[PDB]
């Protein structure tokens, strides 16, 4: 989580800076090929969110869910946990229609401008830390836990299940 | 001891036989070397006090404020300009003499042995201020202010003296220590419930408590600079002072009939951090945040835990401290706007620019800053009134969050946002200022570092 | 699941409330049926600075895993078949517990409802 | 097409739908008038004494310095005890206080028993 | 040395950044799929999950009649 | 310094939700919006911005063959 | 419905006074104004004074610093004095 | 309320409806262009009585009008990042530092900036040469002894700069 | 953040997007040519206008200075107020 929103804090900020105060959704429209290394970088982070499969994002939210999924919850809780799985799919999915991925609005004079060391080597190497490091966290960690790892059909699916739909 | 009274003394005819444009360099500087020497006294150790001459002796409840009061003297005697420099010579060294005797017989109120002995030179610091603010208050109901100041403060002390010459002459002297070795304990018959009730009720005069307490706020915003900080710092920590020393008798009655006066603590303690979230006069949120403060000290003594003496004397030493810089904070803005309100002096980030460095540093200390020695008092307070009942954290913490407000509003809305641009009147800050400011926050940050030199005879 | 849903739903007497899973006698559907071999020589895992919940079945896996990841860590994907076999020797185990409650489940169900329809 | 908005304590009604800017009248104009006058002398003369080269000090406001004694000591003067006052200030007063007395004679009574018991907890419970 | 600002037209970019841009995105995507094939089929239930235990009746043992 | 503006008698409107819209607009009865303000922002460098999927399609255009050199190495 | 001759001419002066003052305010007079050794620091000097602080002073404190002991298997030996544990039993049923 | 004018009309206020109505319609329709179809269309609406003068009647309309726009309109308004509210609304008024200050600096580092300081000796001598006589005399023998409004008149009489300039003439720059 | 703005290129910039809206005429359209007065085109319309010129660069004017543009060179006055566009 903290690899991740860095990334996706300092690529939106950058992207702000580069068009004027506005910071808001609407006035911001078309960004894909004004340069696409921001876009690439708000993307990456839009789809490690939710966790696809299988990446950064994936390990921590996958886990979770399928480990509260296997144990002697609440009966309210797990359904709220899947139903804001699809709710953070959602939005997530709105923040890459309406930022990158429409017809362009936003005010003219346009002072696109990312020839910058600084912030391509930062994005670089977030966006390193954001495909990598997740499993080289993830794979020798100290094992502190007993892992569930039997689950049924429809509970180890109902991650990628959520998501999708 | 002697050899700390008689410089004292003899720093007096200073100012008198100094001529003009000199005295003021002679009495900074020889007060000063008076701090180094007090900071001397510094020998106590283990077993006992350190007693001599037969009327003295020394405890570290004593020492630490007797440190306090020596080193605050020089720091009001250069604060105390810009004021008063216009006036004439008579009068100027008059004011100095007269704040030096002030410290004479705030010493002799420290070391005190004999409770007789206390209780006159309790009233002897009482006797100068009144014409410091009166004669020097720079408002208009200053006069009412004193008026209110010393009838309050006698005629809640007055009935102390009747209940300890009673003390006196139904069990033998008056030492400190002889009146421990034998304090017989007495029992709940209606007399004992009157002594007990005399004696508190001088001190809770003093403190104040919350329903005595609008003899304190008059008296501090109608006040020089030099009066506000002595009042404040030293007499409110005086209080204490003596209620820590004279509550050693009366052990096995104080917990049957000392239930109510928590109950008003507590709800003053709530009411008062809420009154001085709403008010104007810029000088008055520092006299309601030492109103809360000593509400909480007595809280930490009515209880009887060695935790909350430990708690009660640094929380005592610490608001000295940070009031008393807040104070001159206070002064120092005044001086720059002659208005005394609040809300006409906005902006002052920009211009005075690290001005804004000890205002933070001044209310962060106010806030509990979390290594500061506020948050220790605090903090153990809290603890020692925790193991007294399990139900009373809700006001402490509620007392916690308005103290934050209360503390972060004076900082964002006196000094916050937009200077308003029809002023142009304020200087850049003078090095005066600036070394007021590290005056008081050097040792504020070297307790910080080692504080068990200032922890209660409760060790 | 269905069980859950007939559990809540239904009745409530054919599904055993859980967390007090004994309620038949052992060595009932049994009879002289019980090795559990438990060779984790308890002395060393003590001796080990295994967590509790952790010194479980199969714990002799985890033994064999931690000592080829202590012998091979810069070996960054060498330990796999090791913690592999921990992995299946605890899905016997979850398979096993299973086992259990559908056991309690069934005496349940067939004992109870032959009881009480001839009674 | 709408509910029609209803006011509250916080919730203020808008310039739009008074609908007292509507049945305008003779003194309404009139008034707006008149306070479009005094608001014109009053910056008359602040924009006078606002742009005074050989001004020193602050502007000087009246107003405000006329509130600070309003709401600060002009309280007392005037001030009679009437039913009103006194009943709210009895009930302000003394009633929290006397809650905070009961609440805390509970508890420490419960504390004493429980102690006078010889079972509490107090397995090791130093720091008193 | 720097770009400009231009009016109403799409700006010009540098090689570079967009090379970096698709560099990025492809070793994404080439993790994400090596990850998948060469190893696992890791979202799929890594064990047969049986069925209820055996569906076996008195195996395991129920005696009632 | 100077700008260079790219002028008018250019944009000339020809954006076929722009046109739809004022057929639309046209069926309506009024035939009079603001109109041309926006061919830059439906013609030029943008229109055949691409759709949702695509970002996402972004990856396996320079991956799949690299994904194919691993599996046959 | 607009402006008023007055106001136009005020405007007019005080777009002239505001251009002779934004003007004034660009100086430019041709002289506006006039008046590995990190990684050897920062890795050695800190270094050094913090290993002098780690082994003398804070050794003669007695329960200082303390670890947390690795852990040992059946298949170990002792690196200290050398006495071996015997191994992990028979495996199977696997 | 504003400063010239006592009380705001009705087709000012009329305008103004229009205006809010149609930033809000902005803030709620995304794509620029499905815009602009529904802001014609409400200028259609507001073409389907445009040409009455039944003043009774148009304030009828005024009011329902101001109905149906508290009806629907957005909760979020899109404001521009200088506006009330906005994203910056002044943000650099930190940096914002007044022009009646700069003088109270230390004499060397006035004389590190020598021009612009003495062009501001003469900025400040010609405030001070006609601050009395003109601007004085116009302001009290111009109005009348109510003001009555506060749109103060230039200096078209003879000479110098139109009266009371100086803290409006010497505002910053709103981005240093 | 660096925008460079200047007298005649933002007398351009204006002039350009008054020329672009379709309903005037591109023949009598001066710099300093009125709006109701003598092109005939009404008030909401002209509010339009103001719409156009707040879209574009980027800050609300208010309606209490909306009454009075009337002709683009008072427009290019009042946004030269706003942005303080001289050297
Ligand atoms: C507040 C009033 C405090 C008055 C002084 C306290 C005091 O001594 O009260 C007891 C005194 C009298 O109590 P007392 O101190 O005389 O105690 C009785 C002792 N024998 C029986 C030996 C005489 O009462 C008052 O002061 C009157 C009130």
């Amino acid at each position: 989580h903290a690899f991740f929103k860095a990334m996706l804090f300092m690529c939106s900020g950058s992207i702000i800076h580069s068009l004027n105060d506005e910071q808001d959704i609407r006035k911001m429209g078309g960004l894909f090929k004004a340069m696409p290394f921001t876009t690439t970088a708000l993307i990456i982070g839009s789809l490690a969110l939710t966790g696809m499969p299988f990446l950064t994002g994936f390990y921590s939210k996958d886990l979770i869910i399928e480990s509260a999924n296997t144990s002697y919850t609440n009966a309210w809780a797990l359904l709220m946990t899947l139903v804001a799985t699809s709710f953070t799919a959602i939005y997530s999915t709105r923040i890459i229609f309406f930022a990158l991925l429409g017809q362009p609005r936003f005010p003219t004079l346009i002072n696109i401008n990312e020839n910058n060391p600084f912030l391509i080597n930062s994005i670089k190497r977030l966006l390193i830390g954001s495909l990598f490091a997740g499993f080289i966290i993830s794979n020798n960690i100290p094992p502190m836990t007993i892992p569930q790892m039997t689950m049924p059909h429809y509970l180890k699916m109902t991650a990628l299940t959520v998501t999708i739909l | 001891m002697l050899k700390y009274i008689i410089p004292t003394m003899m720093l007096m005819p200073l100012t008198w036989l100094s001529k003009n444009s000199m005295i003021w360099i002679n009495t900074t500087l020889h007060s000063l070397l008076i701090s180094l020497t007090s900071l001397l006294l510094l020998n106590q150790f283990g077993d006992n006090s350190l007693n001599f001459s037969l009327t003295f002796f020394s405890d570290s409840l004593s020492t630490p404020l007797l440190i306090l009061t020596m080193w605050l003297l020089p720091l009001m005697l250069m604060a105390s300009q810009h004021h008063l420099s216009k006036e004439n010579l008579a009068r100027k060294k008059l004011f100095i003499s007269m704040l030096i005797l002030l410290q004479l017989f705030l010493i002799m109120t420290f070391t005190a042995t004999e409770l007789i002995f206390f209780y006159i030179m309790f009233e002897a610091t009482l006797v100068p201020t009144l014409i410091i603010i009166t004669r020097w208050g720079n408002q208009t109901e200053r006069l009412n202010a004193g008026l209110y100041f010393l009838f309050y403060t006698l005629a809640g002390s007055l009935p102390l003296l009747v209940a300890l010459i009673y003390i006196q002459n139904t069990m033998g002297s008056l030492n400190f220590l002889i009146l421990q070795y034998w304090v017989q304990p007495m029992p709940n018959s209606w007399s004992n419930t009157f002594m007990w009730l005399a004696c508190m009720m001088a001190f809770m005069v003093k403190m104040p408590l919350y329903g005595l307490h609008l003899w304190l706020p008059k008296a501090h915003v109608e006040a020089p600079i030099a009066g506000s900080m002595v009042l404040a710092a030293i007499l409110l920590k005086l209080g204490g002072y003596g209620m820590m020393r004279i509550t050693l008798l009366l052990n096995p009655i104080t917990d049957f009939m000392a239930y109510p006066f928590i109950m008003l603590s507590l709800w003053g303690m709530i009411m008062t951090s809420s009154i001085c979230l709403r008010q104007t006069d810029l000088k008055s949120l520092i006299a309601y945040s030492s109103v809360s403060h000593m509400a909480l000290v007595i809280v930490a003594i009515l209880i009887q835990t060695p935790w909350s003496y430990m708690g009660a004397t640094a929380l005592m030493i610490a608001h000295g401290l940070t009031s008393s810089m807040l104070f001159c904070l206070a002064n120092s803005n005044y001086e720059r706007v002659h208005s005394r309100t609040m809300i006409l002096a906005r902006g002052l980030q920009t211009l005075l620019p690290l001005m804004a460095a000890w205002w933070l540093l001044a209310s962060l200390t106010n806030l509990a800053l979390p290594p500061s020695i506020n948050l220790i008092g605090e903090l153990f307070v809290v603890m020692s009134t925790f193991s007294w009942s399990n139900i009373t954290i809700i006001l402490m913490g509620l007392n916690m969050v308005i103290t934050a407000l209360y503390s972060l509003y004076m900082l964002i809305t006196t000094q916050r946002g937009k200077h308003t641009h029809h002023i142009n009147n304020i200087l850049p800050s003078f090095t005066r200022e600036n070394a007021l400011m590290s005056l008081h926050m050097l040792p504020l940050l070297l307790l910080s570092l080692n504080p068990k030199i200032i922890l209660g005879p409760l060790y | 699941g269905a069980h859950l849903a007939r559990r809540y739903l239904g009745d409530a007497s054919v599904e055993p409330e859980p967390l007090r899973m004994p309620t038949f006698p052992p060595d009932y559907g049994f009879p002289e049926r019980k090795e559990r071999e438990m060779v984790a020589t308890q002395q060393e895992m003590n001796d080990a600075q295994l967590v509790l919940q952790q010194r479980d079945y199969c714990a002799h896996y985890l033994i064999r895993f931690l000592k080829c990841k202590r012998d091979s860590f810069p070996n960054f994907l060498a330990c796999k078949h090791e913690q592999h076999d921990w992995d299946y020797c605890e899905h016997l185990d979850y398979v096993k517990r299973m086992k259990e409650f559908e056991r309690e489940r069934r005496l349940l169900q067939r004992k109870k409802r032959r009881e009480q329809r001839e009674a | 097409s709408f509910p029609k908005y209803e006011p509250s304590r916080l919730a203020s009604l808008p310039t739009t739908l008074d609908p007292a800017e509507y049945d305008i009248s003779s003194e309404t104009r009139k008034a707006q008038a008149e306070r479009l006058a005094i608001r014109s002398r009053l910056k008359r003369e602040y924009q006078l004494q606002y742009n005074d080269p050989s001004r020193r000090g602050v502007v000087e406001d009246p107003a405000l310095i006329r509130w600070t004694c309003a709401r600060s000591a002009n309280v007392y003067p005037n001030f009679r005890p009437n039913t009103k006052t006194s009943l709210l200030g009895a009930l302000f007063g003394i009633g929290p206080l006397i809650f905070w007395y009961y609440v805390f004679k509970t508890d420490r009574d419960r504390k004493e028993k429980l102690i006078q018991e010889g079972k509490l907890d107090r397995t090791f419970n130093i720091s008193y | 040395a720097h770009i400009e600002p231009r009016y109403r037209q799409f700006p010009q970019l540098t090689r570079s950044q967009v090379i970096q841009a698709e560099f990025f995105s492809a070793t994404m995507w080439f993790w994400i799929l090596w990850r998948f094939w060469h190893d696992s089929d890791a979202v799929l239930g890594h064990f047969p999950y049986p069925d209820p235990s055996q569906w076996t009746d008195e195996e395991l043992g129920i005696p009632p009649d | 310094s100077k700008m260079e503006l790219p002028d008018y008698k250019q944009w000339k409107i020809e954006g076929t939700p722009l046109e739809t819209v004022q057929e639309k607009l046209a069926a309506r009865g009024l035939r009079d919006p603001w109109g041309r303000n926006e061919a830059w922002r439906y013609m030029g460098g943008f229109a055949n911005n691409v759709s949702f999927v695509g970002a996402l399609l972004k990856g396996f255009k320079w991956g799949f063959a690299a994904f194919v050199v691993a599996v046959g190495a | 419905s607009g402006y008023t001759p007055d106001e136009k001419l005020r405007l007019q002066q005080l777009r002239e006074l505001r251009r002779r003052w934004l003007k004034d305010q660009e100086l430019s007079p041709r002289e506006p104004v006039l008046p590995s050794i990190f990684a050897f620091t920062h890795v050695l000097i800190p270094v050094w004074i913090i290993h002098y602080y780690l082994k003398y002073h804070v050794t003669t404190k007695p329960y200082t610093i303390v670890e947390k002991k690795p852990r040992i298997f059946p298949g170990d030996t002792i690196l200290e004095t050398g006495e071996v544990i015997p191994p992990m039993k028979e495996f199977p049923d696997q | 309320f504003l400063p010239s004018a006592a009380y705001l009309t009705h087709q000012q206020k009329v305008l103004q409806l229009y205006k809010r109505a149609l930033r809000h319609l902005e803030s709620r329709c995304v794509h620029r262009d499905k815009y602009r179809y529904f802001a014609c269309l409400l200028r259609a609406r507001f073409d389907e009585h445009k040409n009455e003068k039944d003043m009774v009647k148009a304030t009828q309309l005024l009011r329902e009008a101001e109905k149906e726009f508290w009806h629907g309109q957005h909760p979020q308004p899109y404001i521009f990042p200088e506006s009330p509210g906005g994203t910056s609304y002044e943000r650099y008024e930190c940096y914002k530092v007044p022009e009646w200050c700069l003088d109270d600096w230390h004499p060397s580092e006035k004389a590190m900036y020598p021009d612009y300081f003495a062009k501001r000796e003469q900025w400040k001598k010609l405030r001070r040469e006609s601050w009395e006589r003109e601007v004085k005399q116009l302001q009290e023998e111009t109005p009348v002894g109510g003001p009555r409004t506060e749109a103060l008149p230039p200096a078209r009489k003879q000479g110098d700069l139109p009266p009371l300039w100086w803290h409006i003439v010497t505002r910053p720059r709103e981005r240093p | 953040d660096a925008p460079p703005l200047t007298l005649e290129g933002i007398k351009d910039r204006v002039l350009y997007v008054l020329k672009l809206y379709d309903k005037i005429d591109p023949e009598k359209l001066s710099v300093n040519s009125h709006f109701m007065k003598d092109l005939g085109l009404d008030s909401l319309d002209q509010v339009e206008i103001i719409m156009a010129m707040e879209d574009e660069f980027g800050f609300e004017i208010p309606d209490i200075d909306a009454e009075k543009l009337m002709c683009p060179q008072e427009i290019v006055d009042y946004i030269a107020d706003k942005k303080d566009v001289y050297e």
